[PDB]
């Protein structure tokens, strides 16, 4: 495919907890809206997720389409229940790279909306914002929580339409789907916890083989120790690498899928708000 | 609704991600597993 | 004996994984995925 | 002390019980495992 990129070098921006890591991002993209076939941008995250939220309010006002999350930081010790940094140190940065690859693919998926060239030049250049990206100003969501009371009394007059008669089957369907995937998410991460004491238990079994194979001269048993401990460690690393990486990736997949579900809930909530805007407009 | 068709296409895509997951699962499981089977049975002819 | 206790919730966890495969393989027409369900549940039970 | 020699002989015997344990372990693991490998790869040529 025409999108050929490369993201390397998790370069830190000093000392702290969950703030900023620079990314060496080399982009060799075709399709000459990309400028010159050879760019290598250095981009720091937790700065263009604010650009993504400008994109969020932008497609709120004009009904456009945004791509998967450019996941930010302030997540290891806050807002997540919980996150670990030694597992993050390169690997959750690779999960950022996966979410960014899905970002790239679906930002190519809206090609006319990809030709909003300001944000494309924002991505393929370096003009990086400063480190003030940790604050709380979600008063817009507070006003949404205020207007939820008007939503709860107007929702029937919303429901008298016909497009939602095409739509609400997907609503109830995705409700039972989100219930059964949040339950399967929890039991999957329970297995991710389970495998760790599995691996420690079988590793200490191999160590106890090495222990109790002492004080004996049945040297075939000694070769059995020396072969069994290492093949146990092969099985250990095998189901260990499967048991983490694909399970927690499918978990991130369903998680930002739930995020996409929540923002499309908010999308037809904005459609609802503009509905009652023209409704009381024509009434008055 | 065109975006709805687009994210059923990514339903196909991430279902395909689980499909290629079990594809590489059967692949690397079979090749690595049976590889040390066929590499550790000829030493387990009679050597433990 | 701690491993003997461990394997029981291992087996229940992976059996409920195969059951959740059978669950979440509904509401979709990618029938290769349906055959993948019908083959994966039983080979998981073989490993179990 | 002759009984001591006798129960080092049963040390050899129950160490041999673990030896025949891993003997049947490698045996049934390899034959059953690789049996459904060679029985489920020809259906996984392209059928899931």
């Amino acid at each position: 495919f025409d999108l050929t990129v490369g993201i390397t070098d998790p370069e830190k921006i000093g000392d702290g907890m969950n703030a900023y890591v620079a990314y060496k991002v080399t982009t060799q993209t075709s399709l000459p809206m990309f400028r010159s076939r050879q760019f290598a941008v250095k981009r720091r995250f937790s700065d263009f997720l604010g650009l993504y939220e400008k994109l969020s309010e932008k497609h709120s006002q004009n009904g456009f389409i945004v791509p998967p999350p450019p996941e930010k930081s302030l997540i290891g010790m806050t807002k997540v229940k919980v996150g670990k940094e030694d597992s993050s140190s390169a690997e959750f940065l690779e999960k950022r790279r996966a979410a960014l690859e899905r970002y790239l693919q679906r930002i190519v998926n809206h090609p006319t909306m990809l030709q909003d060239p300001d944000v494309r030049e924002f991505l393929e250049k370096e003009e990086l914002p400063r480190a003030v990206g940790t604050q709380a100003l979600s008063g817009a969501g507070l006003l949404k929580m205020f207007n939820k009371a008007t939503d709860a009394v107007s929702k029937m007059t919303i429901k008298m339409n016909e497009s939602d008669i095409w739509f609400e089957e997907k609503l109830q369907e995705v409700e039972c789907e989100e219930q059964r995937l949040r339950k399967l998410h929890a039991v999957v991460e329970t297995l991710v916890n389970h495998r760790k004491e599995l691996a420690l238990n079988t590793a200490l079994f191999a160590k106890s083989l090495a222990m109790l194979g002492s004080s004996e001269d049945n040297t075939a048993l000694s070769r059995a120790l020396s072969q069994l401990a290492e093949v146990e460690e092969k099985i250990e690393q095998l189901h260990q690498e499967q048991a983490n990486n694909d399970f927690f990736l499918l978990a991130e997949l369903l998680s930002d899928y739930i995020r996409l579900l929540a923002i499309v809930r908010a999308a037809f909530d904005q459609r609802m708000k503009t509905w009652q805007r023209w409704q009381d407009a024509q009434a008055t | 609704r065109k975006e709805v068709t687009r994210f059923e296409k990514e339903k196909s895509k991430d279902f395909k991600n689980h499909v290629m997951k079990y594809l590489e699962t059967l692949l690397h499981s079979q090749q690595q597993l049976a590889k040390y089977w066929e590499a550790f049975l000829p030493e387990a002819k009679a050597i433990s």
